[PDB]
RNA sequence: GACCAGGCG
């Protein structure tokens, strides 16, 4: 071996392989933005658990009602509807939360 | 359906453009001592590409001389 | 009076004719390729081919 | 008012882009071209090229150390595996060639 | 030598020349004769030389002139530059330029990204600033938020309050009370909160419990004091004449405003020009737009290449794009359209219709392998056989 | 690999005076005076000795038979 | 260091240099073709 | 130029026709000398490039003189058929005959040529006016009178003799050449090819042996120029803080276009651009024509004045998409500046030259500015090629019939006469259908002599 | 060949030693570069490096050029002036053919240069006849397997624009796949030969 | 105001029957070869021409001072 | 033969 060799690569079937670094997005942060095609104030997050990536977005529109988008759920169910699915049905609970 | 569409389909891939037989490719270098309508050709390429010719009464001598040189001397 | 397309077509036709057995109408130095013979014939003004124009 | 002190401004450059001497006197595209082109020159790559089995390889017969160089290249070990030679260059317009 | 002699000589020796050449020759001959004395022989020789030079400059029949024009338009675009200053000055209107503009023009976009108009003024109001300003006030459409100094919501009381800068409200032609006067006849019954500077927007839906801003924005976005579409107005001076630039296009309504010169008013929208003035104006508009856009970038392209494209685009009496849903979609040959885009759809449509391809084009003959009819493949020649070496 | 026999530009033989220069410059002498003493006047020759690497000694460890 | 975006699209915002790249990404070493901007190299002071 | 090729690694393909018809078509229709004039704008495309202009300027400048051996050697090298040297022009010490550059250059022009115009080297227009007046009053002036009033800014050829002016890009350069354009339209392609070959080889010989080089001392300004540049930059930077503070305390009438901030940005940018131009003016003034870089730039051979003023003066403001640098941390581009800063040097301005070096912040700003050119050259070509593909696929089948009309394959008439006068743009006189004044002048000169 | 300042090129001509010019101090150039390439690229660092390299070779010690901390230019120029040469870096040379000195002083120095691995011996290629694709019976692809060049669509458009129809017929059909097919005239289908 | 006053509009004119026949014979074409114009166009609306007639257009151009373009009215 | 990755103009 050459002493100048720094190392850090694999040997697969007699060939030398190196793994590059992917510049992904933050794994759990919340990012807000705004598009001009509507007045939507979209805030989207990526959620990671055991290698599974899920995209969740909550936003408003011209109606002024908050809507939520969930994977495998095509329709944007309203915000209060999805909040009451998790409990805390009383109207005080939502505002307190 | 995929064989007929795209940049590698049967229309834009083979019918409109196709690979040709007599061609060559190499790097270029400047040469200001030749006239504008001439080009320099390496002797390696000139001995590979061929131009068919029909023997007549005004070029029989040159053709017969060329044939004798075989495929390894330059004029041949 | 010939358009350059007509001139090129006539020269090509005569050059093809010469290389198949047609006799040359003018004396030519030996070793000349048939295309050059056709060109010489054209500039000497002895080409017999004519073009029909609508 | 200050809260921190920069260690060495010359180290913000990458590894190949640090080879160019006097890099602040050139246009940016030329520096980019030089940095990219520094990864293709011929020279003594590794000491064990004789035993090493590779599909392709190159070797320069008489490599030399640059006369004008940055102090980073000495530290990173580039001087022990150089690539390139020093020429006596005259800026003159010759006969077209 | 008299001028009538020159005129008669021109009219009898160069009668085949175009009119512009025939006039330029007379002008230049007069100019040169008024300072050097000229004899008749020189005039005759000059006319002969001009005639010969024009004769030798004609186009050879069979020339592939469409491909040359297409290449001469496409190739310079690869060296296009962009500046995009984005200056806040009203004098410099933010308008898209360069390759995107060429793409918009050629593709025949239904509505441009930055619509704009050039409005000239009549003999009156032409050389004055205040009259131009008030004319521009007439053109410009004004909504409530434009004149408003500032606004404030009252979600607690479910009402809206508007405050307006007097310098705009009093100069806007209409006044504070006229807004309520018009709103009494339009929309719904307003709250009639006329208090000069202070205006209260409390629509009927904006009751004490809910439904605020359901109509408050609609009242605030009421169309008054100017034409629709136009959202800005700018006054400029170019030499001895004032001109007006605007944002948005309302050509049909704009041509009706008093004091606006209609003989020179134009817009950058092609379809509107076609609908108002016909196809022959759209052709000239396309030519002028392309020429100006190409010239502003420093390049140089001959007019004869642009004329062919302009004529081809308007062959059916309506402006249509150059592409999949335009000129290329009107070709009779099935293979010529199929080789371009969406091959399978075209093939199945032709199979259904029982279409017939006559192989009268260029691409199809290339596909088959038989000679094309474009250039050399057009001529035909004959030979007299009994020839002997002279 | 090893010191070139002759200077590239002018052909002067300098291949036999590298070790003396290296030793005398490692002994603390002034490099300019050493080069002047060795007789190398034109800088085209000084460039050869001043910028050489002895890469032969660390590649003999690998033998190919 | 490589980005997961698609190469063909322009991506005007992604290919531009950023102020936060100072000391973390080399500002001059990048490919020349369509890969420009989307492939970058770590600086010398960078520490993961 | 027509190939757009450069010798830095380029490659090209070569094809060989096989049938006699193909050879005849290539020989008659595709010859190089048949495509000197570009069909896009009716001007020369093949011509001199780089050294072919600098050598011509060195040969035909004022005060150039050559000995016997140089003249004989250059004439033999160019290939000119000559068997007797002309009369010497002036005698050096010890009676050595000397020939001028114009006399040597005149041996390549045809015998009956005559033309005059003004080239790029025009600095004082009050001296060309006298020459134009002299030409106007008497159509064939006495050569001594013209030689007494010679000037490098006014080219004048009389009966094949170069009487005044100097070679420039307007002589035989691409898209500007005048002599080449006249030659190709009055004598034929073959004469143009012969002239091109001879002039190129002669200029190459001239530049090879006289010596031509550039060095580091070509951007050395005197102290007073640096002081003036420093004062200009100082006042330009000072008159921006006042605008910033004015905006900070209201007291600023916004332009009607956008909000106050955009007007402030536009004013700052205008001030900075004017500052850069003013600073470049003095750098242009203090560098004479003796410098080789100025010779190489002012004759159109290579480069432009912007490169000179960037190398010998401040680089100037950098920008992306027409606006100042704003990407970075919240309120500041770099971590080394206080948040919420709108100063000139805190958002892109560079007050240094390439010779004097750049500070690290200016280096980062320069790289940020320079990335835009690379990304634009990477991005534009795709849509440019797509548009060209659509255009070439739409307008392919239009021929020109024997009647002069352009017809679609089905038979629909598109134009009743190609263009509007039936004139080929390639054969036109720079777009014009025919150049009347040139014909009038040449005929009058031919007869009145 | 290419330096590290972004200047690249190819060898144009190889010259015998006796034809090259020589400086009056006894130096013969090892390389010649055109002065037209300097102003457009604005690579002043190359000139700085040339001066620094000549100074370093004269002094017998290497020169530091580490970014913003390296030795300033004026110091190098003053040192070069001290060593006996001219501060501008110019010298006087004699023409290698005629034998007399040129009219202008010539910049000359020492510059580091690199040899890239894009050699011409790996790019030359020529084909007359060879293997063909099985499916379409057209020439193969690649230098490694005796392939042929591709005649793309814009080449066809260029040939059309020139107007050479017979050239198109020769290039696109004669030098590529070509065959004879029996066609039934009555019904239009392709006939069968036994 | 008439649209013919606008600088972007060249004057139109309706051809008589004999002129139509002469033009049709001169170029050896049928009536389907000419460029078309819609019957609801403002210019033909001002002219008041029915479908089937041919309109002559006098155009002022930079290359040639005057040049004639012909169109056929189609509904 | 088709894919993937990296380079050249
Ligand atoms: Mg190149
Ligand atoms: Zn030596
Ligand atoms: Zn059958």
């Amino acid at each position: 071996e050459d002493p100048k060799d720094p190392g850090g690569y694999f040997i697969i079937n007699g060939s030398e392989r190196v793994i590059v670094s992917i510049e992904d997005i933050a794994p759990n942060r919340t990012l807000v933005e705004k598009d001009e095609r509507q007045e939507k104030y979209i805030a989207k997050v990526f959620s990671y658990r055991h290698g599974y990536r899920a995209l969740v977005a909550v936003e408003r529109r011209k109606d002024g009602i908050l809507y939520v988008d969930i994977p495998n759920v095509p329709k944007p169910v309203k915000f209060v509807y999805v909040m009451r699915a998790l409990g805390l049905e009383r109207d005080k609970d939502i505002v307190e939360a | 359906a995929q064989r007929l569409k795209g940049k590698e389909g049967r229309f834009r891939g083979n019918l409109s453009g196709k690979r040709v037989n007599f061609s060559a490719r190499t790097v270029i270098s400047p040469d200001p001592m030749i006239s504008i309508n001439e080009v320099g050709v390496p002797v390696e390429v000139a001995m590979e590409l061929t131009v068919p010719e029909k023997v007549t009464e005004f070029n029989i001598e040159r053709l017969r001389k060329m044939v004798l040189n075989g495929p390894d001397k330059y004029p041949g | 009076k010939y358009t350059r397309f007509e001139k090129a077509r006539i020269i090509g036709a005569r050059a093809l004719q010469i290389s198949m057995g047609a006799p040359v109408l003018i004396d030519v130095p030996p070793g000349i390729t048939p295309l050059e013979a056709a060109i010489l014939e054209f500039e000497k003004g002895v080409i017999p081919i004519t073009v029909i124009r609508p | 008012e200050h809260t921190h002190l920069e260690l060495m401004p010359a180290a913000i450059l990458g590894l190949p882009a640090s080879l160019v001497p006097y890099p602040e006197h050139n246009a940016a595209p030329r520096n980019t071209y030089g940095a990219g082109m520094a990864k293709q020159s011929l020279g003594l790559g590794w000491a064990n090229f004789r035993i090493r089995v590779d599909t392709r390889g190159h070797l320069l017969h008489y490599p030399q150390i640059p006369l004008v160089n940055s102090r980073i290249m000495k530290a990173v070990g580039y001087e022990d595996r150089p690539a390139g030679q020093n020429f006596v260059v005259a800026v003159l317009a010759y006969q077209g060639y | 030598v008299s001028l009538s002699t020159i005129k008669s000589l021109i009219e009898k020796k160069g009668a085949n020349l175009p009119e512009n050449v025939k006039s330029e020759l007379y002008e230049k001959l007069k100019k040169y004769n008024e300072k050097y004395k000229l004899t008749k022989a020189e005039i005759e020789a000059i006319i002969d030389d001009v005639v010969k030079e024009y004769e030798r400059a004609l186009v050879e029949p069979g020339e592939p002139v469409g491909t040359v024009a297409a290449q001469s338009i496409g190739e310079p675009s690869t060296q296009m530059t962009l500046n995009t200053f984005h200056y806040a000055g009203v004098a410099e209107i933010n308008v898209t330029l360069g390759l995107p503009r060429i793409i918009e023009i050629v593709d025949a976009r239904k509505n441009p990204s930055t619509p704009m108009m050039t409005v000239y003024l009549d003999e009156e109001h032409r050389y004055d600033r205040a009259k131009a300003e008030e004319v521009a006030r007439r053109i410009e459409g004004t909504t409530l938020e434009n004149l408003a100094r500032s606004t404030t919501l009252d979600l607690i009381n479910f009402e809206f309050i508007v405050e307006i800068d007097p310098e705009r409200l009093e100069r806007s032609g209409l006044t504070m009370e006229k807004v309520v006067k018009k709103l009494e006849s339009s929309f719904k019954s307003a709250e009639f909160e006329v208090d000069g500077y202070t205006l209260i927007v409390r629509p009927k839906k904006a009751d004490k419990i809910s439904d605020l801003r359901r109509f408050a924005e609609k009242i605030k976005k009421h169309r008054l004091k100017g034409l629709s579409g136009v959202g800005k107005t700018i006054v400029r001076k170019e030499g001895d004449e004032y001109v007006i630039y605007t944002e948005g296009s309302n050509f049909k309504q704009v041509l009706k405003v008093p004091g606006v010169d209609p003989t020179r008013t134009r817009t950058n929208n092609i379809h509107e020009i076609a609908e108002v003035l016909g196809i022959e104006a759209a052709r000239n508009a396309i030519i002028d737009e392309i020429v100006s856009t190409m010239q502003e970038q420093g390049l140089e392209v001959d007019i004869r290449h642009i004329m062919l494209v302009a004529d081809m685009m308007t062959l059916d009496g309506i402006v249509r794009p150059i592409g999949r849903h335009g000129v290329v979609g009107e070709k009779s040959s099935v293979l010529a359209r199929a080789a371009f885009e969406i091959t399978v759809q075209h093939l199945f449509e032709a199979a259904e219709k029982g279409e017939v391809d006559n192989l009268n084009g260029v691409i199809e003959n290339v596909l088959i392998g038989q000679p094309v009819p474009v250039g050399t493949g057009m001529v035909k020649l004959t030979m007299k056989l009994p020839l002997r070496p002279q | 690999m090893i010191v070139p026999v002759r200077c590239f530009t002018c052909g002067k033989v300098i291949g036999d005076k590298y070790y003396e220069f290296k030793r005398r410059v490692e002994a603390g002498e002034d490099p300019e005076k050493v080069l002047d003493d060795l007789g190398l006047e034109r800088y085209c020759c000084r460039r050869m000795l001043l910028s050489h690497v002895e890469l032969i000694d660390d590649i003999m460890h690998y033998r190919v038979y | 260091v490589t980005s997961p975006l698609d190469r063909e699209q322009p991506h005007f915002e992604a290919r531009d240099l950023h102020g936060t790249h100072w000391g973390r990404i080399c500002p001059t070493e990048t490919p020349e073709g369509p890969n420009c901007g989307l492939v970058k190299n770590l600086a010398l002071m960078a520490q993961i | 130029p027509p190939y757009n090729a450069d010798f830095d690694g380029d490659e090209m393909n070569l094809h060989v026709p096989q049938t006699e018809e193909a050879q005849a078509e290539a020989r008659i229709l595709m010859e190089v000398q048949n495509h000197i004039i570009s069909p896009r704008y009716g001007g020369p495309i093949i011509g001199g490039i780089q050294d072919h202009i600098s050598g011509g300027y060195l040969l035909t400048r004022e005060g150039a003189y050559f000995t016997r051996d140089e003249v004989e050697q250059m004439l033999m090298f160019a290939g000119v058929d000559i068997t007797e040297l002309p009369e010497p022009d002036k005698y050096d010490e010890n009676g050595n005959p000397l020939w001028s550059g114009k006399t040597i250059f005149s041996l390549l022009l045809p015998e009956d040529l005559t033309v005059w115009y003004r080239n790029k080297l025009c600095d004082e227009p009050e001296r060309c006016e006298a020459l134009e007046k002299l030409i106007e009053e008497k159509l064939m002036p006495d050569p001594e009178e013209v030689r007494k009033l010679a000037y490098d800014g006014f080219v004048y050829i009389q009966n094949g003799k170069l009487l005044s002016g100097a070679i420039d890009k307007k002589a035989y350069g691409r898209e500007d050449g005048i002599i080449l354009d006249l030659i190709v339209r009055e004598y034929g392609v073959e004469r143009a090819r012969q002239f091109l070959d001879q002039v190129t080889k002669l200029t190459i010989w001239v530049i090879t042996h006289k010596g031509f080089t550039t060095g580091i001392d070509d951007e050395d300004l005197p102290e007073e120029a640096r002081d003036r540049i420093r004062e200009i930059i100082r006042e330009a930077e000072e008159r921006v803080n006042k605008l910033i503070e004015a905006y900070k305390r209201g007291e600023l009438e916004p332009l009607p276009g956008k909000s106050l901030e955009d007007t402030l940005e536009s004013l700052i940018m205008a001030v900075l651009a004017e500052a850069r131009d003013n600073a470049g003016a003095v750098a242009e003034k203090y560098l004479g024509m003796d410098n080789h870089t100025v010779i190489m730039a002012k004759t159109g051979a290579r480069g432009k004045i912007l490169n000179i003023t960037q190398m010998a003066a401040l680089l100037g403001q950098q920008s992306i998409r027409g606006k100042r640098l704003y990407r970075g941390f919240r309120g500041r581009v770099l971590s080394h500046f206080k948040p919420g800063d709108l100063g000139a040097r805190a958002k892109g301005f560079v007050v240094n030259s390439y010779k004097s070096g750049l500070t690290p912040q200016e280096y980062f700003f320069h790289a940020m500015g320079g990335r835009e050119g690379l990304v634009d050259t990477a991005v534009r070509t795709a849509q440019s090629g797509y548009m060209q593909r659509r255009l070439i696929n739409a307008l392919q089948d239009l021929k020109v019939e024997y009647d002069g009309t352009v017809r679609s394959p089905e038979g629909i008439i598109v134009q009743f006469k190609y263009g509007e006068d039936g004139v080929d743009p390639m054969k036109s006189w720079r777009g014009k259908t025919v150049d009347v004044d040139r014909i009038i002048v040449r005929t009058l000169l031919k007869m009145r002599g | 060949f290419a330096s590290r300042h972004g200047q690249k090129g190819v060898i144009g001509l190889i010259v015998p030693q006796e034809d090259m010019p020589w400086t009056e101090s006894g130096i013969v150039p090892d390389l010649i570069v055109n002065p037209h390439g300097i102003p457009s690229r604005m690579t002043v660092g190359q000139l700085i490096e040339a001066i620094g390299g000549k100074v370093a070779s004269l002094k017998g010690r290497r020169v530091d050029g580490t970014a913003f901390i390296g030795e300033p230019e004026e110091k190098l120029r003053k040192e070069l002036e001290e060593l006996g040469f001219k501060h501008t870096g110019r010298e006087i040379m004699y023409d290698g053919i005629t034998g007399k000195r040129l009219e202008a002083d010539i910049f000359i120095g020492v510059i580091y240069y690199q040899r890239l691995h894009h050699m011409v011996a790996d790019k030359i290629h020529a084909r007359s006849r060879g293997p063909v694709q099985v499916l379409t019976k057209q020439p193969t692809e690649g230098r490694a397997r005796e392939g042929g060049l591709r005649f793309g669509e814009m080449e066809r458009d260029v040939l059309v624009g020139h107007g050479a129809a017979m050239l198109l017929i020769e290039r696109l059909l004669e030098e590529s796949d070509k065959t004879e097919v029996w066609v039934c005239e009555n019904c239009g289908h392709i006939a069968l030969e036994d | 105001f008439s649209i013919f006053d606008h600088v972007l509009v060249p004057e139109h004119r309706v051809l008589s029957e004999e002129e139509k026949k002469a033009l049709l014979e001169k170029y050896k074409i049928t009536l389907a070869q000419l460029p078309q114009i819609k019957a609801s166009d403002p210019a033909v609306k001002a002219l008041g021409a029915k479908p089937g007639d041919v309109i002559e257009i006098k155009r002022k151009s930079p290359t040639a001072g005057v040049y004639y373009y012909y169109r056929v009215v189609v509904e």
